[PDB]
């Protein structure tokens, strides 16, 4: 769940 | 980004 | 004037300087610099000779100075300047000139460095990281401003990331830099330890090891938005990383400073913090226990129903990721429904693009389930939350899904009426 950018 | 020398 | 071309291709070492001077003059007016005529004339190769190691030191400086503003202009402008090999003399001229000819030098490969990323590794392929480093062992604040901009030029392209094994040699010194009192550099550090950080986990490693996290996370509290927003990206790039990483982040205290930036005036500064508390509520169960303890849940919850499309969206991952943790511990789900998420999110359902209705059925989903766990122990005749749901005009909205062309959330929809309300 962990959400890169 | 560029700079100007002014 | 044509006068002046005549001159600069002198072999009279003074009518040369006088030239350069005049050329230079015209390409540091106020208004709108001539550079394609200055190109035209067909001198920048000429310019490029003046800053060799046996010419004059005013000549050099002067002449740096002139194809410094050339190479401010179009990629096809800057590319003449390149073209001309004047990169690898720039470089030279960091080790030998004066703090003046540095000063230039300096700037004139962040004007090259900032054309494209083809650029950014070109200079960086000639080896001019060495003697930048060495520009910051002096004292004079100017020099050590345009420096630090330059550097940012250089670290900054995830497109084609910059090479790590050069770049990442910039840490030690960043991490003195954020603590000028400089605002220019102290801004231009931090986005420069933010591009570094849109990586692996081995950049993020680097950065965590040189000790930056803590200091950053003081700068979130800066009173210019212009140091809190690069910080606040890197921070958030940090707990991208595994649970360890992340730890490292809560340990520095800042929990209590994304409590702050909530309340930011500043838009996009709202959304990125619900972001960074995002990644950390995906963490272990301790972490999102944190995450409650801090006190963001309320303010989440408001941002939840008030805020604009792009900051709803990122409160919904943050108080959905939570809402995973409530398997192991069935407190955090009643927690969450006791602040009142419950009708925000069944009202994100109406507005919501696919991906959103994804997360927010994920968490209607965990918060039933646990309510249904209740209804067994507590020996109830209904499910509590499932009665919530009603209420808000979630049941509604939730069959609705049913005919939304997505698989994954047609699917998820009957799975949930069926389940839960009939």
């Amino acid at each position: 769940a962990k959400k890169a950018a | 980004k560029k700079k100007r020398k002014v | 004037l044509p006068q002046m071309t005549q001159q600069l291709n002198s072999d009279d070492m003074q009518e040369q300087l006088s030239a350069t001077v005049k050329f230079r003059q015209i390409l540091s007016r106020e208004h709108r610099p001539p550079i394609d005529v200055v190109i035209q004339a067909g001198v920048v190769p000429r310019l490029v000779e003046f800053m060799r190691e046996n010419q004059p030191e005013m000549l050099q400086l002067e002449a740096a100075w002139a194809l410094t503003n050339i190479a401010s202009g179009t990629s096809a402008q800057t590319k003449v300047v390149v073209d001309a090999d004047a990169v690898p003399l720039f470089i030279q001229l960091l080790y030998t000139g004066s703090v003046e000819v540095k000063e230039q030098a300096i700037w004139a490969l962040g004007n090259v460095a900032g054309d494209s990323t083809d650029y950014r590794d070109y200079v960086l392929q000639c080896n001019a990281m060495e003697p930048i480093l060495g520009l910051f062992n002096s004292n004079k604040p100017s020099l050590i401003r345009t420096a630090t901009w330059t550097l940012s030029n250089l670290c900054r392209g995830k497109k084609p990331q910059p090479d790590w094994s050069v770049v990442s040699q910039a840490l030690p010194t960043l991490a003195k830099l954020i603590y000028s009192m400089d605002t220019e550099t102290l801004v231009d550090a931090c986005w420069a330890i933010s591009y570094l950080s849109d990586g692996p986990q081995e950049a993020i490693q680097a950065v965590i090891d040189v000790r930056i996290p803590k200091r950053l996370v003081e700068l979130l509290s800066h009173e210019s938005t212009l140091v809190q927003t690069p910080a606040l990206r890197a921070v958030g790039n940090i707990v991208t990383g595994n649970d360890l990483q992340t730890q490292v982040v809560i340990n520095a205290g800042v929990l209590p400073a994304l409590r702050l930036l909530l309340s930011s005036p500043k838009e996009n500064i709202k959304k990125e913090a619900c972001w960074t508390i995002s990644n950390i509520t995906a963490g272990n169960t301790e972490q999102i226990q944190a995450v409650i303890d801090a006190n963001l849940i309320p303010p989440l919850v408001k941002l939840l129903e008030v805020a604009e499309y792009k900051t709803k969206k990122e409160a919904c991952w943050a108080i959905s990721n939570a809402s995973s943790g409530g398997l192991q511990r069935p407190d955090i789900i009643r927690y969450l429904v006791s602040q009142g998420c419950i009708k925000p999110l069944c009202d994100l359902l109406e507005i919501a693009d696919n991906r959103i209705i994804e997360v927010t059925l994920d968490a209607l989903e965990n918060i039933i389930k646990m309510g249904e766990a209740d209804k067994e122990a507590r020996g109830l005749n209904i499910n509590e939350n499932a009665d919530f749901i009603e209420k808000a005009g979630g049941m509604e909205k939730i069959f609705n899904c049913q005919q939304n062309e997505n698989d994954k959330i047609y699917e998820k929809a009957y799975k949930i009426i069926e389940t839960y309300f009939g």
